[PDB]
DNA sequence: TTGACTCAACATCCTTTGCTACAA
DNA sequence: ATTGTAGCTGGATGTTGAGTCA
């Protein structure tokens, strides 16, 4: 469950700028402690969410 | 400390964060491939690139079926592919250098420091990508992607192939420095993206790298695209080769490219353990937007044979955590070789003349548990069961070990009419398996489930589901809840719901 | 340049129902 | 006072990197 602001970047970076993943993931994962556990058990969720509004 | 750095290992906290980050990063990469694959299918782009391919060449891409020798058709296919490789070199009028390691594997140190500093976010949108491909302006990645887009616009079954390079979570080094010498030239020696094309006549995928190595090949055991040499693999650790198709498929096509999938590469995937196995399978499933074809069957047949032909590895460390094989010497004390079974191979030990080790297939190894151990899976020993092995163990004690077929499923007695459970000497029911729950009762796990039952004065039994180990010493049982007759469940669930009133 | 070693410091797995001393 | 409570697992095996040597 992310802000609309970050999810914009995540989608933009993932689809057209994956060369810039490293710091954005570093940043976002530091600001979203929960994400850690989310990815671990619900990857398909995070996936479909990234493909949503794509 | 200096000793902390001598042995160049990191903390367990780091191990887990690297492991997670690896996964996170991997997902993003794979999703990137999936989205890029979409862009390739772009109809506006398609009709443009289609024009780059002469009628002659188009005809070679769909050769007429040859009865007497299907090979002659494969030949014609390969020819069209080659000519396509050529006019693409011609079309792509500018190649750029990668800006900073492209999508090649970054080191942990590089990632830690990356956050720290700003960079110029040269934004790429979907349109930009199309315009780039049609003008022939871009780095080697965009190039092959455009090439794929061209082949698809000639109605050939062309895959985008992406070798995902997340950081190595198997890398436990605190210092992750790299050799600066010839660093670029060695990184670009092998591509990250390439192409696979389906040969219907021979029923195999053809491997096509039109941009980097500029070759077309029919991988059998070796691939020219699997990076080789310590130097190169510093930025190109091959472990997730993913294939995306026209119809929005997504297949883990690594097996093709990894000479040593099972020994060498397994060790390097998030897939080494069983949790990661399922985890990855989920990511694939989430990217696979088509139903299975006969082609999927053909490729699986190929992969199946590739596993068969890899065979016993050449080196001891490679037979460490192997999915199919174990060294005689690595058979755990709690294991025996299934009756009438030998080794299935041998291993020439590198370093000592004529030194050889017996190798067993994991499937010929049987796991034994003790009387107690089995009971922790709701299992008791059969009437006429003799044990298979004996071990000395301290609390020195000869503990006997039994095979699965010596064991019987433990069925506990039914609860009485009043719902009276028959319990142990401590006044509880041991419940370590769904099997251990009486067949007319239910397990209700709740911190207050015990309190609730007592309040309703109804007949129950506390559930010992596991044991907690600790304190100065000794063990204490974890009572996680209640076993009660099924017909009292909703009564209990109600009480539980209103505990604050009890 | 190769892996099989041994070393040394961790990590992870298997265990699977308290006991004594003392302050109140 | 004779109860309520604070304070006393772990050993065998597996994994990781360095360093050395044939």
């Amino acid at each position: 469950g992310l802000t609309v602001e970050d999810l914009l970047s995540l989608r933009q970076v993932v689809s057209g700028n994956p060369e810039a993943l490293a710091p954005l993931l570093e940043n976002i994962s530091a600001r979203y402690p929960q994400l850690r556990e989310h990815i671990m058990a619900n990857p398909e969720v995070f996936v479909s969410m990234l493909l949503e509004a794509v | 400390d200096a000793r902390r750095t001598s042995r160049n290992v990191c903390s367990n906290e780091e191990r887990k964060r690297r492991k997670y980050f690896h996964m996170l990063y991997l997902v993003c990469l794979m999703v990137h491939g999936f989205i890029r694959n979409e862009w390739i299918n772009s109809k506006r782009l398609s009709r443009k690139l289609s024009n780059l391919v002469p009628e002659k060449v188009f005809e070679l891409l769909h050769p007429q079926k040859d009865e007497e020798l299907p090979l002659r058709s494969t030949r014609k296919l390969l020819d069209g592919l080659k000519k396509c490789m050529e006019l693409w070199q011609k079309h792509w009028k500018i190649t750029k250098k990668y800006d900073n390691e492209g999508l090649y594997m970054r080191t942990w140190k590089e990632i830690e420091m990356s956050a720290n500093n700003k960079r110029k976010f040269k934004t790429l949108k979907r349109s930009d990508f199309l315009r780039a491909v049609s003008k022939g302006h871009g780095d080697p990645d965009i190039s092959v992607q455009g090439f794929v887009a061209m082949l698809r616009a000639c109605n050939v079954n062309a895959r985008l192939i992406m070798s995902c390079q997340p950081p190595d979570f198997t890398n436990m080094k605190i210092d992750t420095s790299l050799n600066g010498n010839n660093a670029y030239k060695d990184m670009v020696k092998y591509p990250i993206f390439w192409c696979e094309v389906w040969d219907k006549f021979s029923k195999k995928w053809i491997t096509v790298d039109p941009v980097n190595l500029k070759t077309i090949e029919q991988v059998r055991l070796h691939s020219k695209l699997a990076p080789k040499g310590v130097a190169c693999c510093e930025r190109n650790m091959l472990r997730y080769v993913i294939a995306y198709d026209r119809k929005y498929g997504c297949r883990d096509v690594t097996r093709r490219y990894a000479q040593w999938m099972n020994s060498k590469v397994r060790k390097r995937r998030i897939t080494k353990d069983d949790f990661g196995e399922k985890w990855f399978r989920k990511v694939i499933t989430a990217l696979h937007h088509r139903k299975r074809t006969k082609i999927d069957d053909y490729e699986d047949q190929y992969f199946f044979q590739r596993d068969e032909s890899e065979g016993i590895p050449d080196s001891v460390q490679d037979l460490k955590n192997h999915p199919y094989y174990v060294l005689e010497q690595d058979i755990k004390q709690t294991q025996i070789v299934k009756p009438g079974c030998k080794e299935c191979g041998y291993l020439k030990v590198h370093g000592k003349v004529g030194k050889v080790l017996k190798v067993y297939a994991k499937r010929d190894i049987a796991d034994l548990k003790s009387a107690r151990q089995w009971y922790m899976n709701g299992r008791i020993l059969k009437t006429g069961s003799r044990c298979k092995k004996v071990i000395k163990r301290t609390v020195e004690e000869d503990e006997r070990l039994y095979s699965f077929e010596d064991t019987e499923l433990y069925i506990p007695p039914l609860a009485s009419a009043s719902g009276e459970i028959t319990k142990n000497t401590f006044g509880n029911i041991e419940v370590f398996a769904p099997t251990m729950i009486p067949g007319n009762c239910c397990l209700v796990e709740n911190p207050v489930a015990i309190k609730a039952a007592r309040f309703l004065g109804v007949e129950f039994a506390p559930a010992v589901t596991s044991f907690k180990f600790e304190r100065g010493s000794t063990v204490k049982p974890v009572l996680s809840g209640i076993v009660v007759a099924k017909w009292l469940r909703e009564a209990i669930e109600t009480a539980i719901d209103g505990i604050e009133f009890i």
